[PDB]
């Protein structure tokens, strides 16, 4: 049975959520390049 | 050297003279034929005429693509008629019910009372049988094939009988059986030739050529071992030397012998027509295709009496001395032994669907190789100076012949081929149809550009070298150089691939080899725009970060000079005429490659750096400016008089180009210049040093030259930068503002020499701005010797380069910007900043008078 | 048959764009352009964002954001974005970048300068592909041929007969080797609406009377081998040789293409590209046309919201609710297309630029077939797969960084992680068979009555606060639920480039999956639906949403425990194409022995293992017994 | 992200049979599934000596813990792993551990899962 514990992880650190919105999807990437 | 402008009046014999030149090739078409209605005929006088001797006739070496036309449909209607009369007599033998004589009675197309056997036959099992005898016969002659004679034994009695059909309307009547899907086709591609028997699907006949007359008689498979044969001995230079000695040409150069190039050439025209003896109905014939080779004679698509001379030499030297831009051994060794099935494959097709676009190409090239032999009878006394300078400044290593005098012109190697790319850019009001291969009288001014010509062709390689993967090949066409250097090989060699023969492309190919060339080795506006970024936007200089992509160039650029010589062997390596033709021709598509516009490739703003400096580096030999311009200066004068030590020496002169939008003839002027000022500052003055400059000594750069000025003036801009730079990641945006970014250029006004404690000396500027300014006056005029009145005016009359326009004015904050513009966050709040920064620079603005 | 698919937009001219950017050297000034199809990938999600309605739902999380959406929907001022407010944006996107070709250095100096005339035959195809696409920019859809079945050909040429139609047999239509498109090669055609169905009405009318010769699959089978007769009587060797078929770079159009009239090129665009093209495009038209017109439960399927309130209307509640699944439904989830093996996995979610710039021409196709079907509300609910297939790029991002626990839109993909692994899950030789992908599961339905009643609980608290819950409310799950037999069912049409995925016995997938499903919702109309007050309908949002959540947190417990190496699922994941094929029978042979029952029994096991009863663990429906002979 | 901490590890990586293993994982990004799963790590103890006096087990681990980070057990892996980790997460997550082997108030032991019957599964 699930316990939410508070979102400490690597992918679910605070700093996470604003690094990968300063990063936009560059279109460098989705090219292949 | 451009033919419309009439400004020059020394050239203006030049110029008439080249023009009747081209007007005079309508009369070789006036004496042939004649036009009545909208039929072009032969002239009446002209009917009993065989021509079978036009390659001795002079119409045939003026129209070399459309003379090639000829001997293809007259060699393959000969080689046609040997075959087609070679079944009655074998029919004899080789088929019991219908004998040969019964055949004649059966298909002779002359009217009486189409020529479909079954229905006129009548009798099926002769029917079964004589499809049975020819399939023999075909069979026959491609003995010689395993696979080519699998395919003919599959055909049914129907699908042979259109062989026959075809085969006997194309001796009867001279043009082929298009009668199926005929909305598309012309009066041209009806004309029999290699490509145009193969669109019309006749492939039979293509089998019969395969095997008994042309080379390569294998089939695809078998291929690989036949190039590696036609692989020849390498040719020592001593051997070379030995043809080229007869002959000196106007550029007082050796040049092979002409009158035994033509004869070289010639002999696969006569073994054409050698045995072959015309009747009566075989002349009404070879007239048929003398009007349909020949009904294509244009003013424009000449070859004029230079390009003439020059083209039978390539091909002779191709044949011989092996002499391409690549060589013709290395593209065989190149291939790997499975991969020959799709090297062919990709020739087949790219020589099919553009052999109406490549005939229009290399008659495009002979007139700007007409041009170029214009070039040459340029009188060159009033340009040139007469006196010469130690090391040569201005003279271009792989210029002209001519012009690689050692003295000083004021024409150099450049403005020439500068002006034959100007060639094209001098524009008529009224637009032209110069595409179009009819017979046309008009000769239309404009010119279309040979490089965007040819530009267009290597967009149709790098689609068909994309079969091969499923990638786009985009930056990885480099490594699939030998599908393009293949059918380079197929075009100017003897294309032995039958399906596709048509005539020999020299001087589409000497362009197609540089095109492909460029546009794939050492092209660089199409790369990925984050990587080699400035070498894409020509802009000045702030940070030194850029010296290892500087190093590309020079090994592109030494790539580059590597592909265009001639002849590769250097043991014993002497220049001829058709080599420097072809090297000016060479560097012709080069600059053509950078120009756009009526204005120089120099000067211009919107061509890119990197042209720029290729343009330049393939002229002085493969060396670049700044390793052309540092070997100069180090030998010509002591540079320790200025403080610059030999490793930075570099980086000056590119710190210096930077400046005037990437100029090199700009630059060329400023460094004789530092060099004839560099002699006369060390007799009359004391050495400085900028690396190291005291506040004492500012007087000292006034009377610096124009290099060592701007060099200090970077030494502004590389402190400002990394001031903004570390001023940023110290307030972390906490005290960062436009008040600060109002201040950093406050100091940079104000700030003249490098500092060695600059966080101190800002420190002290924003406590005291105007008592900061008043330091600096007062130590420069009590510590320079001159008087007040003096020094002010040396101060003012120097201007660092940051501040004189506004783009120099702008990336100072693009330079930090840029360096801190990852986050979207980052980058747009350095995009907010900008709008209030532009503000200041309207309060700083001054005009001198 | 030849008369009813144009073909407006050539290969070689969009080709050069989209696979061949890095050959077009940029206009001076300015930065390399990137490939067209990833430019209409991209301004196609920057379009929705600053589309209105599509603004609500990427900030839907803010409450005083979306309480102006309720507003809108309750007051009808809420229309989801049109596809006709789109292609008014494409016009102009792509006659940029089709002048963006005619601006550089390279085609001015021949296009611009001098007469147009027997110009190289790209710049005039260059030319005429954006006169053709100004005339007819509202029906031109645009398609991808990824997946090709190509023969081996000796290369020396044979003498092809004129009347000699070699695709005769289901020999000529077999490939040796299979050659996947990953790159994306985008081409365009137009419909005929009137002179298709002018045909398809007599291809059914042929096969419903002429039931004697022909069965479902015999049928597809052989308009197909009419579909490579007619792609065959095209192709000439004037145009393209016998390789220049296989190869797609190698064609080109007739050498004297320059040189024909305006009214001749048009007509040599249509005859260049359906010499290559004219099956898989025809085909798509007849494979969506004939299966809808067989099955007896469209019908039954589209009048279920379009007797009480229709979606025709465009700004109902019952507009709103199903556009907000859709734009939350990720069309196939970014997420799940990783997950799913590549047997099942469709040809469309393969390219590697371009995937919602193909997906959203390519649902817009099936749109049209049930536009021309009179079933318009098929007809709309295509086009909300094409409009909301901007998200493809959305459904991979929630589950990196966005938090779990807030949003109910990362619930909702954890949980439809889990659905392509329901019979996976409970194998703790591979005794286990590999469920049916084809098929969608029980948990796929119940995680789409989450969204609705997470969204319909939004939408009734700002209706009593601001402002016949029995009857009504019921017409709207009825509406609902026969939804998303629709977004399961038009899965099957994707795999169009081949013809042996619909050769099996479910060739009629849209009627027994409808009576699965119908057996499914009735039996939850009985009983869940049975009462239905204000304060059931959060009370059946939270005891979802709390299995949603608890279903959810299975695939963080399972995926850990995991191993690579198992025989089922070492040989699900196979890429040999004989292997490729044994799979996609067997998922759609056994589709329909599973069932759409979740059991919450299914990860309890029993500690004592008898031997006999050692089964007990297992727990799928369909256990074939497999025994490992030695 | 995941997808980024990978990408990162590209650079660090000084094996070439181990980037063309890394470079086939990340260029499969978009195809293809990769998630980051935890080995277990099994803390081995005799359950009664150890919990005889401690009031909850995980109140019981905890003194098991601080006896091996002061001291042959073979929970001698764990206690280097941790003062391997805490060295790397370097600030706050290195002193708490260090005031953890001091405060008996301290639990470094919490449940992540609701517990419920049977406690340990006792293998026959």
């Amino acid at each position: 049975v699930q316990l939410e514990t508070s979102n400490d992880g690597i992918g679910y650190r605070k700093q996470d959520v604003l690094y990968e919105t300063d990063k936009p999807q560059t279109m460098d990437e989705a090219s292949y390049e | 050297l451009v033919l419309t402008s009439q400004s020059n009046e020394n050239l203006l014999p030049n110029k008439e003279k080249l023009f009747e030149q081209i007007v005079d090739q309508i009369k070789y078409f006036d004496e042939y034929f004649f036009a009545s209605g909208g039929k072009i005929k032969v002239k009446k006088g002209y009917l009993k005429y065989n021509f079978l001797d036009i390659y001795k006739q002079p119409v045939c070496s003026a129209y070399l693509h459309l003379c090639s036309r000829y001997y293809e449909s007259v060699s393959i209607y000969i080689r046609l008629k040997k075959v087609f009369n070679g079944i009655p007599a074998f029919l004899d033998k080789n088929c019991r019910k219908v004998k040969g004589e019964e055949f004649k009675k059966l298909m002779d197309m002359e009217l009486k009372h189409y020529i479909d056997i079954k229905k006129e036959l009548n009798d099926e099992k002769a029917y079964k049988q004589l499809m049975s005898a020819i399939r023999k016969y075909v069979t026959t002659l491609t003995k010689a094939d395993s696979d080519i004679t699998y395919f003919v034994k599959q055909l049914d009695d129907e699908e042979i009988e259109r062989f026959l059909i075809d085969l006997n309307f194309f001796l009867y009547n001279g043009f082929l059986r298009i009668t199926e899907d005929k909305h598309l086709i012309n009066a041209d591609d009806v004309s029999p030739s290699y490509i145009n028997l193969y669109r019309s699907n006749n492939i039979v006949a293509l089998y019969i050529l395969k095997t008994q007359y042309e080379e390569n008689k294998l089939s695809e498979y078998r291929a690989h071992k036949f190039y590696r044969r036609k692989r020849v001995s390498n040719i020592t230079n001593d051997m070379i030397k030995k043809d080229f000695t007869q002959t000196n040409a106007l550029t007082n150069l050796p040049n092979l012998d002409n009158k035994k190039t033509t004869e070289y050439y010639l002999k696969e025209y006569e073994n054409f027509v050698e045995n072959f003896q015309p009747d009566l109905h075989d002349i009404m014939k070879l007239q048929l295709f003398f009007t349909m080779a020949f009904k294509d004679c244009n003013v424009n698509q000449n070859f004029t009496e230079t390009s003439k001379k020059l083209w039978f030499d390539l091909l002779y030297a191709y044949d011989k001395f092996g002499w391409f831009y690549i060589h013709p051994n290395e593209v065989i060794n190149s291939i790997n032994k499975t991969d020959f099935v799709r090297h062919v494959l990709v020739s087949r097709n790219f020589l099919l669907k553009n052999n109406d676009q490549l005939t229009f190409l290399e008659t495009q090239v002979a007139k700007i190789v007409e041009i170029i032999n214009l070039s040459l009878e340029v009188d060159k006394s009033p340009d040139s100076l007469d006196f010469s300078i130690p090391m040569n400044f201005f003279n271009h290593k792989n210029g002209y012949h001519v012009m690689n005098d050692d003295k000083l012109k004021l024409l150099t190697s450049y403005e020439y081929i500068d002006s034959i790319a100007n060639n094209y850019f001098f524009l008529s009001e009224y637009k032209n149809d110069v595409f179009r291969t009819g017979n046309n009288f008009k000769l239309y001014f404009n010119l279309p550009n040979i490089y965007s010509l040819a530009y267009q062709l290597f967009n149709e390689l790098a689609i068909n070298i994309n079969v091969i993967t499923n990638v786009p090949l985009k930056k990885y066409l480099k490594y699939n150089a030998s599908y393009a250097y293949f059918t380079l090989m197929n075009m100017i060699g003897k294309n032995h691939d039958i399906y596709s023969k048509g005539s020999r492309f020299v001087y589409a190919s000497y362009i197609l080899g540089l095109v492909f060339f460029i546009e794939s080795h050492i092209d660089i506006a199409r790369l990925k725009p984050k990587d080699f970024f400035f070498m894409k936007q020509s802009l000045p200089i702030i940070d030194h970060v850029y010296h290892k992509d500087l190093k590309t160039l020079k090994k592109n650029c030494t790539l580059l000079t590597d592909f265009m010589k001639i002849n590769k062997n250097s043991q014993n390596y002497s220049l001829t005429h058709t080599e420097e033709m072809i090297k000016i021709l060479g560097l012709l598509t080069v600059t053509l490659w950078a120009k756009e516009g009526k204005k120089s490739v120099y000067y211009d703003d919107d061509v890119s750096l990197y042209r720029k400096l290729m343009v330049s580096c393939v002229f002085n030999g493969g060396e670049t400016i700044q390793e052309k311009l540092a070997n100069n200066i180090e030998k010509s004068c002591d540079i320790s008089q200025y403080g610059i030590k030999s490793k930075n020496l570099k980086d000056m002169i590119d710190i210096n180009l930077s400046i005037h939008k990437w100029n090199p003839a700009e630059i060329e002027k400023l460094a004789y210049s530092f060099v004839l000022s560099c002699k006369m500052q060390k007799l009359m003055y004391k050495p400085m040093n900028v690396e190291k400059l005291p506040l004492e000594d500012y007087y000292k750069l006034s009377l610096a030259p124009d290099m060592v000025k701007t060099y200090h003036c970077y030494k502004l801009g590389k402190q400002a930068a990394e001031l903004l730079e570390s001023i940023i990641l110290k307030k972390k945006f906490v005290r960062f503002r436009v008040t600060d970014a109002i201040d950093v250029y406050d100091f940079f006004y104000i700030k003249k020499v490098l500092s060695s404690r600059i966080k101190k000396e800002y420190n002290e500027f924003l406590q005291d701005k105007r008592a900061f300014e008043k330091k600096e006056l007062e130590t420069i005029l009590n510590n320079s010797p001159f008087s007040e009145e003096q020094t002010m005016k040396l101060i003012n009359s120097y201007e660092c380069h940051w501040f004189t326009s506004y783009e120099n004015f702008r990336i100072l904050w693009m330079h930090a910007s840029s360096n801190l513009g990852t986050g979207t966050y980052l980058k747009n709040f350095f995009s907010e900043l900008w709008q209030n920064i532009r503000f200041l620079f309207k309060s700083k603005l001054k005009i001198r008078d | 048959m030849k008369k009813s698919l144009t073909f407006l937009v050539h290969v070689n001219s969009f080709l050069q764009l989209d696979f061949f950017h890095q050959l077009n050297e940029p206009p001076l000034g300015l930065p390399r352009s990137y490939p067209l199809s990833l430019v209409l990938e991209h301004k196609f999600k920057e379009w929705m964002n600053s589309s209105p309605a599509g603004f609500y739902f990427s900030n839907y999380q803010n409450p005083y954001i979306r309480k102006d959406l309720h507003d809108k929907v309750l007051s009808q001022k809420f229309e989801p974005p049109k596809m006709n407010q789109w292609n008014k944006v494409l016009k102009s996107l792509i006659e940029c970048a089709y002048d963006m070709y005619f601006e550089q250095r390279h085609v001015k100096n021949l296009y611009k300068y001098h007469n147009i005339y027997n110009i190289n035959n790209k710049l005039m195809l260059m030319r005429d592909s954006i006169d053709l696409y100004k005339n007819n920019f509202d029906d031109v859809l645009f398609f991808a041929d990824i997946f090709n079945m190509r023969k081996y050909m000796t290369a020396t040429p044979v003498y092809k007969k004129v009347k000699d139609r070699v695709y005769h047999t289901l020999h000529s239509i077999t490939g040796n080797s299979v050659n996947f498109y990953k790159y994306g090669i985008i081409y365009g055609f137009k419909v005929n609406k009137e002179i298709l169905k002018e045909v398809v009405d007599e291809l059914y009318s042929i096969y419903n009377f002429n039931t004697d010769i022909f069965t479902d699959t015999s049928f597809l089978q052989t308009v197909y081998l009419l579909f490579r007769r007619i792609e065959e009587t095209y192709r000439t060797q004037r145009r393209d040789d016998k390789i220049s078929v296989n190869n797609v770079f190698f064609m080109n159009v007739a050498n004297n293409y320059s040189k024909l009239n305006k009214e001749e090129r048009e007509i040599e665009i249509h005859n260049s590209m359906a010499s290559r093209y004219y099956a898989k495009t025809m085909f798509a038209a007849f494979q969506m046309l004939f299966s809808t017109m067989l099955s007896n439960n469209v019908d039954n399927l589209d009048k279920a919201y379009g007797l009480s309130e229709n979606i025709q209307v465009a700004t109902s509640t019952s507009a709103f609710l199903t556009f907000a699944y859709v734009y939350n439904g990720s069309i196939m989830d970014s997420v799940t297309n990783s997950l799913l093996p590549p047997y099942a996995k469709k040809p469309i979610t393969q390219l590697k630029y371009g995937k919602t710039f193909v997906f959203s021409n390519y649902f817009m196709l099936a749109s049209k077939m049930y536009d021309m079907l009179n079933y318009k509300n098929l007809s709309l609910l295509c086009e909300y797969q094409a409009v909301a297939s901007a998200n493809f790029y959305s459904a991979k991002k929630v589950g990196q960084f966005l938090g779990r626990k807030f949003l109910p839109i990362t619930t909702y993909f954890l949980v439809m992680r889990i659905s392509w692994t329901h019979a996976f899950t409970t194998g703790q030789s591979g005794y286990k068979s590999p469920e049916s992908f084809f098929f969608t599961h029980g948990l796929a339905a119940e995680a789409s009555k989450y969204l609705f009643f997470y969204f319909f609980t939004n939408l009734y608290l700002d209706a009593y606060k601001s402002f016949f819950n029995r009857n009504f409310f019921m017409e709207l799950v009825n509406g609902f639920m026969y939804a998303f037999c629709f977004f399961a069912i038009s899965q099957m049409y994707a795999y169009f480039e081949n013809i042996n995925f619909y050769i099996t016995s479910n060739f009629r997938f849209l009627d027994r999956y409808y009576g699965v499903f119908n057996k499914y919702f009735i039996n939850y109309a009985i009983i869940k639906l049975k009462e239905i007050t204000s304060d059931l309908l959060i009370k059946y949002e939270r005891e979802a949403y709390l299995s949603m959540k608890k279903y959810g947190y299975l695939g963080e417990v399972i995926a850990a425990r995991l191993s690579p190496k198992d025989k089922i699922m070492n040989y699900v994941h196979e890429t040999n194409e004989d292997i490729m094929s044994n799979l996609r029978r067997y998922d759609m042979e056994n589709a329909f022995k599973n069932k759409m029952s979740t059991y919450v029994d299914d990860f309890a096991f029993f500690d004592d293992c008898g031997k006999n009863e050692q089964f007990l663990n297992e727990r799928c429906d369909y256990c074939p017994v497999i025994e490992e002979v030695e | 992200s995941q997808m980024t901490a990978i990408k990162n590890l590209y650079s660090t990586v000084e094996d070439e049979q181990r980037k063309q293993l890394l470079k086939v994982i990340i260029e499969n990004e978009s195809t293809n599934d990769i998630s980051v799963q935890c080995p277990t790590y099994n803390i081995k103890l005799h359950y009664t000596k150890e919990c005889a006096n401690s009031n909850n087990i995980l109140k019981c681990i905890d003194e098991f813990l601080r006896k091996t980070c002061e001291k042959k057990h073979p929970s001698a892996d764990l206690c280097e792993h941790l003062q391997f980790l805490f060295e790397s997460l370097k600030n706050p997550y290195l002193d708490n551990f260090k005031k953890f082997m001091t405060n008996s108030d301290f639990t470094l032991i919490k449940p992540q899962s609701v517990w419920n019957v049977p406690i340990f599964d006792i293998y026959k």
